[PDB]
């Protein structure tokens, strides 16, 4: 069901005049959407990762895993 | 000079049928949802 | 013809048009194309179009309550 122009889809309902979605990004600014399992993004600003109060983080990779502390690491646990 | 148009006092159920008669992508522009059913969707720029 | 009736001209119609199911031949792919814009509109019981499917001079609108994307399924 392809589209094609210079600027893109849009859809605004009449009944608040207000674009609920466009991909014209550089105007109207994207937000993350509800139920989303999964996201894929080429570059991350985060601030801490955690787990919840179940099971295990894993900071798995088929790469290679660069973790770099420009002030220092500190490593605590139990069995390390 | 002049505008095309489509209408009706109902749906527009534009829709595609296989030598089969058999629907594979539809477009229901009904009078609350615009609904595009199919195996994908597409937004392209003019240079790809 | 027998079963119908096959035009191979400008069937310029200067009034409006009614119909059930509009279809396109089997071995070419319908077009339909303007200069200003083409529109798709769909309309209540009292007649109010409440759904639009617009396609402007530079890039698409859609003006509903709701927007699904599903699959066949
Ligand atoms: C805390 O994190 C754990 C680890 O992810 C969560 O456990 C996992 O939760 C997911 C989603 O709720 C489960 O996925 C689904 O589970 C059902 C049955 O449990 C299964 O039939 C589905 O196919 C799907 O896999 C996952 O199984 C579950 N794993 C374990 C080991 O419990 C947990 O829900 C999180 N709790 C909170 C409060 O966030
Ligand atoms: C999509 O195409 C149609 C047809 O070209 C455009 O409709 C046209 O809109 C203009 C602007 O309003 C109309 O000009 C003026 O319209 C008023 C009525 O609103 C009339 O009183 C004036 O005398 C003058 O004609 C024009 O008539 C109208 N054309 C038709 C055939 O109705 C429409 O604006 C286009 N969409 C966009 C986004 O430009
Ligand atoms: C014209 O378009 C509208 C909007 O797409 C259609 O309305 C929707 O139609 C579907 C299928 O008839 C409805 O799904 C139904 O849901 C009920 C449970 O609510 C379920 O029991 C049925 O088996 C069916 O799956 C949907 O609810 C309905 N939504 C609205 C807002 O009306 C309408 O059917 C279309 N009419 C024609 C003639 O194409």
């Amino acid at each position: 069901t392809s589209i094609t122009s210079d600027i893109g889809m849009q859809f605004f309902d009449p009944r608040t005049q207000n674009i609920l979605f466009s991909t014209d990004y550089e105007t109207h600014e994207f937000h993350l959407p509800s139920g989303v399992k999964s996201l894929n993004v080429q570059k991350a600003s985060t601030e801490r990762i955690t787990s919840n109060a179940t099971s295990d983080l894993n900071i798995k990779v088929d790469g290679r895993a660069i973790v770099r502390g420009n002030e220092g690491v500190f490593i605590m646990g139990k069995t390390i | 000079g002049n505008a095309l148009y489509f209408k009706s006092a109902r749906n527009v159920t534009v829709n595609i049928l296989n030598d089969q008669t058999k629907v594979l992508t539809q477009l229901i522009t009904g009078p609350k949802a615009v609904e595009a059913y199919g195996k994908k969707f597409e937004v392209k720029t003019v240079s790809g | 013809t027998k079963d119908g009736l096959r035009l191979e001209g400008e069937s310029e119609f200067l009034f409006p048009l009614y119909a059930k199911e509009i279809h396109s031949r089997v071995d070419s792919s319908l077009l339909l194309q303007s200069t200003q814009n083409v529109t798709v509109n769909a309309r209540n019981s009292d007649g109010e179009v409440t759904g639009r499917l617009k396609v402007g001079p530079q890039m698409v609108e859609v003006q509903s309550q709701q927007f699904q994307i599903n699959s066949r399924e």
